[PDB]
């Protein structure tokens, strides 16, 4: 398989690159540590209004100000 | 006020046009060990001005066309696209600030080619038809590569603004992220300009040589602006310059200077190389450039998802 | 609307200078020509392959317009599902250079 | 710096003519305006320079006279208004002025 | 005494083969081409600035023709001929007589320059070096027939370039 | 008076762009085909004088007609000439296009160009030098230089 | 020598200079000495409008601070 | 794209060449053969005078020989500058061409020099060469040749290793050796096929058996290796014209027989014997023995070779010109079967055909 390798590299070295690049491209944001964190900045932007709720009078992970301590927070992002 | 705007855009596109046929006979000349022209004006300042008046008053060769209408509207295209490809472009401001200015330069440029495809069958040669048809072909070949080479790039920009491709190169220019991009990028430039080592419509006659002297003057300075203004477009893609907001023309020297830059190295590989046979640029797009450009597209994808730098949509 | 007055200045432009092309040497009185290509009278032959590249064209066009909202697609929360799909669809375009090569349709244009 | 030396041999040539208005005499009548040593004039205003530090081909020139024989030259310059005295130097047959 | 023009075989290691793909990927030989090309934009050219300054030339130099006097007036050519025996294209036409004092002069000295293929037989063949092949070069016409010298004409040209003819001879009779 | 001053400065500018912008299409026949390929070298260069090296013959001033002119191709010297847009010129360079030359007395040779085209500048030698050449070119652009075109309109 | 193709590029250059430099100066001229607003997307276009009424004046480039408030 | 039939109508440059030599002189016909393969005039001055001295039974001096190897060299530089340079300017690279004309100038300053023309010299002459070198004109042939090989170095750099370049001549005119044999080709068109042969070699003339040099063979018979023959060729046309201005003997350059070659005017001018023999040279010529040679040397294109007819007069009875271009475009139509409409104009390069010595 080395022979081959080496073979293909000395003839057609654009077909080499091609398909190097292109078996990075499809395995390598399944082994990336950073892949999550793609996913969590793109729900952490706000595109629409953060539409409140009714307060009932049982929500305690809901917080009444945006600087109150419950709710999500990014500091994540800030340090990253 | 803004008519001013558009007439300081493209009078002086012509006027640089005018003068980059100077430079490219006088850097032409100093790469082949001659002078270019220093005769006509002062270091040759008057041989556009001299040209331009004997091509205006050349004879029209007064040909037979198949038809009147596309032969008068051949030019007309040309000149038209010519001019409209600068207009988007942000030199730091745009003239038309376009949310879309990328993807409409990618199709003013695609519709350039009826310009060749309209010239070549209003010439009755059927010669000349056949050198319209390998041009249009060659063209729309080399503006696969173009399309998805731009994707690529824009996929670091997160829009189609062009003026926002100023705010992604401010840490560092893109050609160092895109630097093959780039390469292939700028040879398809170079491809889609019809300029050598692409150039067979030199090579042995091409689709306007049966157009009179004046409308030939038209469509070489169509070809001209073309040039310089994806020199400034590939100028403001990888090698964006720094802007300070209150200093505006900070910004208009540095992409000037690059983009001559970039102006002269087109003269510069014009002056350095064989022609490719047809086939053998055939072979460079289909099987050299756009292999590499499908795996560094699928690479420019899933690159700021496994990073996490996926820029902003705004 | 600034772009409808650009676009009609450059269209303005661009008929004027043609107008000035092909009428200023028409006010000189030059001679009447008679003048009685490579073909001598021959029928344009077609050629299969300039046709063959030019649907391939079309065809990667198609698959172009398909990939062009792809900086658009990066801001989604699917972004799996959005990987999936954008590798796909460039492995589908390279699926069809793969067909187009090795079936002899890019020869004597490579 | 030795782009100071080029400029100063610039503003050099522009004194070598005469200033200014010569200098451009010169340089729209020449298209070259580099000084030499004047050689000689012959009996028709035609003047003769050396710099034998010019490559050889430019290292002997002639500014022609802007009138010879009734004729205004002052912009029709002519190959042939050379006298064959000088003709074999300015061609290198010689040496010898 | 004879030598293999490409006939080398390529080394197929790692290294070669890296080597050869990082010039077929990184475009190393146009870089090289770009380069010579540079580097002949910084060199000064080789134009000369004609009117105003000269190519070289030689006293050898074959140009315009030219009848040749003694150091009295009296001109050399005493019409023998050889000339227009010599003369490989038959420019030269001449009809002779003995003139008022019986000296062989001719009356008739045609060169057609338009025939003339300037190779200066007539001025080796030529005995008393009357006929000379003088060194202008820059006389050419807007009518055909101004080329079609007659005696009266190359005498004039003699009296005209004598004085550049006679100082070329005097620098090359020596290798004739 | 007022329209002669005109036609005379404009006649002035249009043979002033017409002279200063030369293209030449040079019929590259024998040997006077090197000696203008010397006159295009770095050290004569046409171009630096506004004339181009090879226009194409649908666009170019002058025609060089250099070298022999047999009469197998003196059709085809005089299609490409009834081809070139006015205002041409023909220039002839050398022996051969100037009167048959070395091959006047030939069977197969037209005796100078001039029997095919209208000639405007005779550059004769064997070959002329690049020199002598450009001389001629120069003499062709002053011969241009006094066109009166506008003048001679104006006073017909 | 090689500076001779110098002034045509320097001719070239500056008209190269003139139209970014040109609207630079147009916009800050026809926007109250600032950049011209830049509206890609229509919260922008609103509060823009929104700067327009608000101006009194029918102009969105003349701002209005505290002093327009009591 | 492809060549299916290459049909090259010539004549174009038929000037009747070879029936003006009839009626005129050997010193009269002589300047034909500058103007054929013109180009390469001395080359061709140089077998028109081996011709005649073969016919006339007496040899040049050997000054003159080694004059005429040193100006055959120097042709041979302007033919292989105009070959190479003009078979890259039609395929597209138009500055190499640039940058070798002016070495080209400097050499037609050479030959007006020692003839007073720049192309068309009439100076090798049968009897030696018309006329001695001027005084300083070899130290200026050691200036050239002293910087000649860097501009063959620079023109290398352009050409040869860029793949442009290669992918225009690799695969094109290939020509097997036993076709190259048996369709009459001559030169680098036998040598790029592998085919050990030059004339300066096998069948040597005036002083090429004491100068030392290597003969370029290709390897695959291509555009390519034609042009990697024809760089080396200027390689070793260096390498002969130094040998030649380090081994350049005294003595006369005219054959010392006054009726072959003419005497010195002072001689003339003073004897009566020159004077007679003077005449008789340049109105009627010398007579040539009867008989036909066929004389060929090796032009920088191949094979230059003359059938040479005599009658016994002073004027030829025929005279025949073998030219290489004849059978070298002879061949295009076979070595353009299969190739493109852009692979011809490069064989068409390749071939180093100049139509006044194609045509006659
Ligand atoms: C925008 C600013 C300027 C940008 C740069 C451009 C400036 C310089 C321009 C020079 C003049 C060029 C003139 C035109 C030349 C045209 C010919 C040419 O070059 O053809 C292209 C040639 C064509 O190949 P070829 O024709 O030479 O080779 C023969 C080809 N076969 C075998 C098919 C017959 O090369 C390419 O297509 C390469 C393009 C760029 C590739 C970039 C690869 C980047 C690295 C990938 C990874 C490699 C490592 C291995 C994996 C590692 C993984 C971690
Ligand atoms: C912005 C870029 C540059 C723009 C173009 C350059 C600016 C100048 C444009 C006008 C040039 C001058 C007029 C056209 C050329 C005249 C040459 C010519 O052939 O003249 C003879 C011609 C014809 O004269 P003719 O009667 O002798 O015709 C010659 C042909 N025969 C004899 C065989 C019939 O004259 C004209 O056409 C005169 C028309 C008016 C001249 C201009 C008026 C003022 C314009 C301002
Ligand atoms: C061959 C096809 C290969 C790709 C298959 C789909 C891959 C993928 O990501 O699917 C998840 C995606 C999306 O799943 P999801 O988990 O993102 O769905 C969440 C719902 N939305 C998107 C509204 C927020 O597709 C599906 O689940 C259904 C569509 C594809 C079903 C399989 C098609 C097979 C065709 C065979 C012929
Ligand atoms: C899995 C990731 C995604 C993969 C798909 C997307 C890839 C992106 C690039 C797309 C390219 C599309 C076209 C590819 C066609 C391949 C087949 C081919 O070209 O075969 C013919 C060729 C011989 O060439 P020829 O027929 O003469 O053509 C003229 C040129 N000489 O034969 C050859 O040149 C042989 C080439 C084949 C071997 C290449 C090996 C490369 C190895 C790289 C490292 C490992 C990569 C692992 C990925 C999977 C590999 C199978
Ligand atoms: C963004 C900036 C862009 C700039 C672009 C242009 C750059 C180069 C500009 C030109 C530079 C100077 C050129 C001078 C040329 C020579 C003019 C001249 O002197 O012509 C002489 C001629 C005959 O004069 P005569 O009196 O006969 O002479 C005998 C004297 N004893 O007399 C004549 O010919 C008549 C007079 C003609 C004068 C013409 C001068 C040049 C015209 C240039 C027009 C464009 C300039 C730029 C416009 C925009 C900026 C203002
Ligand atoms: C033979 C015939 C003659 C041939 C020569 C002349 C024609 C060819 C050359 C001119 C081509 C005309 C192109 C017209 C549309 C261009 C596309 C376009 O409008 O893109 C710009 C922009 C999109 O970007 P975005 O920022 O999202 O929009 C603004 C929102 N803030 O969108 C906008 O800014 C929208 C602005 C308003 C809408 C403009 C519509 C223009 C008029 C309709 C087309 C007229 C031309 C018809 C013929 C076309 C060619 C065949
Ligand atoms: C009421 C009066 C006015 C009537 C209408 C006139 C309109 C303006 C026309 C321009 C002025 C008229 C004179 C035109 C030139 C005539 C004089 C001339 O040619 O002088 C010769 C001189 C150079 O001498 P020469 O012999 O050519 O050089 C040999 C090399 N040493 O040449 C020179 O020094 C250079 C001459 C330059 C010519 C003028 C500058 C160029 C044209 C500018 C105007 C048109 C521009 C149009 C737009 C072009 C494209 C951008
Ligand atoms: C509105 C008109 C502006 C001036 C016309 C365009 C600028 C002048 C270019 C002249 C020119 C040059 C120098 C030139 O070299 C050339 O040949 C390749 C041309 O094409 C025919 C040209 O048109
Ligand atoms: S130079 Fe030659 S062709 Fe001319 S006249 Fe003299 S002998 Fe005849
Ligand atoms: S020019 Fe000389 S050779 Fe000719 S006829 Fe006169 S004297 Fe004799
Ligand atoms: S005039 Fe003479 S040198 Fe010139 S091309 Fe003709 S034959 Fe050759």
């Amino acid at each position: 398989v080395a022979a081959f390798l080496k073979n293909v590299w000395a003839k057609e070295p654009v077909l080499v690159a091609s398909f190097a690049i292109a078996g990075l491209a499809v395995i390598l944001p399944t082994l990336s540590p950073y892949t999550k964190y793609s996913l969590m900045i793109n729900r952490a932007t706000p595109y629409n209004y953060p539409v409140p709720l009714r307060d009932d009078g049982n929500m305690p992970d809901v917080p009444s100000h945006p600087q109150d301590p419950q709710g999500p927070s990014l500091e994540w992002l800030k340090r990253l | 006020m803004f008519m001013i705007n558009v007439l300081t855009l493209i009078i002086p596109i012509l006027l640089a046009v005018a003068f980059l046929t100077l430079v490219e006979r006088k850097v032409l000349g100093y790469m082949q060990f001659r002078k270019g022209p220093n005769v006509v004006g002062p270091y040759g300042l008057l041989q556009p001005i001299a040209d331009a008046i004997k091509l205006f008053i050349k004879e029209p060769l007064r040909p037979a066309t198949s038809s009147i209408s596309m032969f008068i509207l051949a030019p007309i295209l040309a000149l038209t696209l010519a001019l409209t490809m600068w207009i988007p472009l942000p030199m730091p401001y745009p003239l038309i600030n376009m949310n879309l200015g990328v993807l409409f330069m990618l199709a003013m440029s695609s519709l350039a080619v009826y310009s060749i495809l309209w010239s070549g069958w209003a010439s009755n040669s059927k010669y000349a038809l056949i050198g319209a048809l390998r041009a249009v072909a060659q063209t729309i070949s080399y503006e696969v590569t173009l399309a998805i080479i731009l994707l690529s790039v824009l996929l670091m920009n997160g829009s189609f603004t062009l003026s926002t491709l100023i705010i992604t190169q401010e840490q560092v220019w893109l050609i160092f992220p895109a630097w093959p991009l780039a390469m292939m990028w700028f040879i398809s430039t170079l491809a889609e300009t019809n300029r050598a080592p692409f150039d067979l419509t030199e090579g042995e006659s091409g689709f306007n040589v049966e157009y009179a002297a004046g409308p030939f003057a038209l469509f070489f300075m169509a070809e001209y602006a073309n040039i310089i203004m994806m020199n400034i477009f590939t100028t403001t893609l990888f090698l964006g310059a720094f802007h300070n907001p209150y200093m505006p023309e900070l910004y208009t020297i540095n992409f000037t200077i690059k983009s001559l830059l970039l102006s002269i190295t087109f003269l510069w590989i014009r002056a350095s190389y064989p022609r490719f046979r047809y086939d053998q640029l055939m072979h460079l797009l289909w099987k050299n450039f756009l292999p590499l450009t499908l795996a560094l597209c699928m690479w420019h994808v899933s690159l700021p998802i496994l990073l996490s730098s996926i820029p902003p949509q705004t | 609307m600034n772009l409808m007055i650009t676009l009609l200045t450059n269209f303005t432009l661009a008929t004027l200078l043609v107008t000035i092309a092909f009428w200023l040497p028409q006010l000189n009185v030059y001679s009447e020509k008679t003048s009685p290509d490579p073909m001598g009278s021959a029928r344009l032959p077609f050629s299969m392959k300039f046709f063959l590249v030019a649907i391939t064209f079309l065809l990667f066009d198609l698959e172009i317009a398909l990939l062009l909202p792809l900086p658009w697609a990066s801001q989604t929360t699917n972004l799996n599902t959005m990987l999936t799909m954008a590798l796909l669809l460039i492995f589908l375009l390279a699926v069809s250079l793969a067909y187009e090569w090795t079936q002899k349709g890019l020869e004597w244009t490579e | 710096m030795e782009l100071l030396q080029v400029l100063k041999r610039g503003l050099q040539q522009v004194s070598g003519h005469g200033g200014l208005r010569g200098y451009l005499r010169v340089l729209f009548r020449a298209n070259d305006v580099r000084v030499g040593t004047l050689v000689g004039e012959d009996k028709y205003g035609n003047k003769y320079y050396e710099d034998n530090k010019q490559f050889f081909g430019r290292h002997r020139w002639v500014i022609y006279t802007t009138e010879m024989n009734g004729k205004n030259t002052f912009w029709d310059v002519d190959g042939s208004m050379v006298p064959p005295e000088w003709h074999r130097w300015l061609h290198c047959m010689t040496d010898d002025p | 005494t004879y030598k293999y023009v490409n006939l080398r075989e390529p080394s197929m290691d790692m290294k070669s083969v890296t080597d050869r793909a990082a010039q077929t990927l990184l475009w190393t030989e146009l870089i090289r081409g770009l380069g010579m090309t540079l580097s002949y934009l910084f060199r000064e050219p080789a134009t000369i600035n004609y009117p105003f300054e000269k190519g070289p030339l030689s006293p050898r130099f074959r140009g315009e023709h030219a009848l040749r006097r003694y150091p009295s007036g009296e001109e050399r050519c005493i019409a023998c001929k050889l000339c227009e025996a010599v003369c490989p294209a038959q420019a030269i036409t001449i009809e002779a007589e003995p003139r008022a004092d019986g000296s062989r002069r001719t009356t008739r000295y045609d060169i057609d320059m338009t025939k003339c293929i300037y190779c200066g037989f007539c001025q080796e063949a030529c005995p008393v070096d009357a006929i000379v092949e003088g060194p202008n070069f820059e006389f050419s016409t807007e009518t055909h027939e101004e080329l079609l010298y007659n005696k009266e004409k190359l005498l004039n040209n003699g009296d005209k370039w004598e004085a550049e003819i006679a100082a070329n001879i005097q620098a090359d009779y020596l290798y004739r | 008076s007022r329209g002669e001053y005109v036609v005379a400065k404009l006649d002035d500018l249009i043979n002033w762009a017409r002279r200063s912008s030369l293209w030449p299409m040079t019929f590259g026949l024998a040997c006077c085909a090197v000696e203008m390929m010397h006159m295009a070298a770095p050290r004569y260069d046409m171009d630096r004088f506004g004339v181009v090296f090879r226009a194409s013959p649908r666009q170019s001033d002058v025609m060089i007609v250099a070298g022999t002119l047999t009469n197998k191709m003196a059709p085809a010297l005089r299609k490409v000439y009834d081809q070139m847009p006015e205002p041409r010129y023909v220039v002839s360079m050398g022996s051969c296009a100037n009167g048959g030359g070395y091959y006047h007395y030939s069977y197969s040779v037209v005796r100078g160009c001039d029997r095919i085209v209208p000639v405007d500048i005779y550059v004769p030698g064997c070959p002329p030098t690049a020199e002598a050449l450009l001389y001629g070119i120069l003499q062709l652009q002053k011969k241009i230089k006094r066109e009166k075109r506008l003048r001679i309109w104006y006073r017909r | 020598m090689w500076f001779e193709v110098l002034p045509g590029i320097a001719v070239m250059g500056v008209c190269l200079f003139i139209p970014g430099m040109a609207t630079a100066r147009i916009h800050r001229f026809s926007n109250g000495g600032r950049e011209k607003r830049v509206a890609h997307y229509s919260y922008q276009w609103y509060l823009m409008e929104r700067d327009r009424r608000v101006s009194g004046v029918n102009r969105y480039y003349v701002s209005k601070g505290l002093e327009n408030i009591d | 794209e492809m060549v299916r039939k290459c049909d090259p109508h010539i004549g174009l440059l038929h000037r009747g060449t070879e029936k003006l030599i009839e009626y005129k002189t050997y010193l009269q016909a002589l300047p034909y053969f500058d103007r054929l393969d013109y180009v390469s005039m001395m080359c061709n001055e140089q077998a028109y005078s081996l011709a005649v001295e073969k016919l006339l039974n007496i040899q040049p001096p050997p000054r003159a020989q080694w004059i005429r190897v040193l100006f055959g060299e120097i042709t041979r530089l302007l033919n292989h500058i105009m070959a190479v340079t003009t078979h890259a300017l039609d395929i597209g690279a138009m500055t190499p061409f640039f940058w070798m004309f002016e070495e080209r100038e400097k050499m037609f300053e050479f030959y007006e020099r020692v003839s007073g023309a720049r192309m068309h010299a009439a100076y090798v002459r049968p009897g030696g060469v018309h006329q001695d070198l001027p005084l300083g004109l070899m130290d200026d042939i050691y200036e050239f040749s002293k910087n000649f090989s860097l501009r063959i170095d620079e023109l290398e750099e352009m050409l040869t290793n860029n793949r442009i370049w290669r992918n225009r001549t690799v695969d094109i005119g290939v020509v097997t050796a036993e076709d190259a044999l048996n369709y009459g080709f001559s030169g680098v068109m036998l040598r790029g096929s592998g085919i050990q042969w030059d004339l300066r070699k096998t069948q040597p003339y005036d002083v090429y058996d004491q100068v030392e040099f290597d003969v370029p063979i290709g390897s695959r018979g291509d555009c390519y290796d034609r042009y990697l023959c024809r760089v080396e060729e200027m390689r070793q046309s260096i390498r002969i014209i130094s040998q030649c201005l380090n081994k350049m003997p005294p003595g006369e350059i005219k054959v010392d027989d006054a009726k072959v070659s003419p005497p010195k005017r002072a001689e003339m001018k003073t004897s009566m014997e020159s004077l007679i023999h003077h005449f008789k040279l340049y109105t009627e010529g010398y007579q040539v023995p009867p008989g036909a040679t066929y004389t060929a040397i090796e032009a920088p294109k191949g094979e230059f070779g003359v059938y040479l007819v005599s009658d016994g007069s002073s004027r030829p009875y025929r005279c025949k010109i073998k030219a290489p271009g004849f059978a070298h475009l002879a061949g295009l139509d076979k070595m353009s079967k299969g190739h493109m409409l852009a692979d011809v104009v490069a064989i068409i390069g390749t071939q180093d055909i100049v139509f006044g010595e194609v045509d006659r």
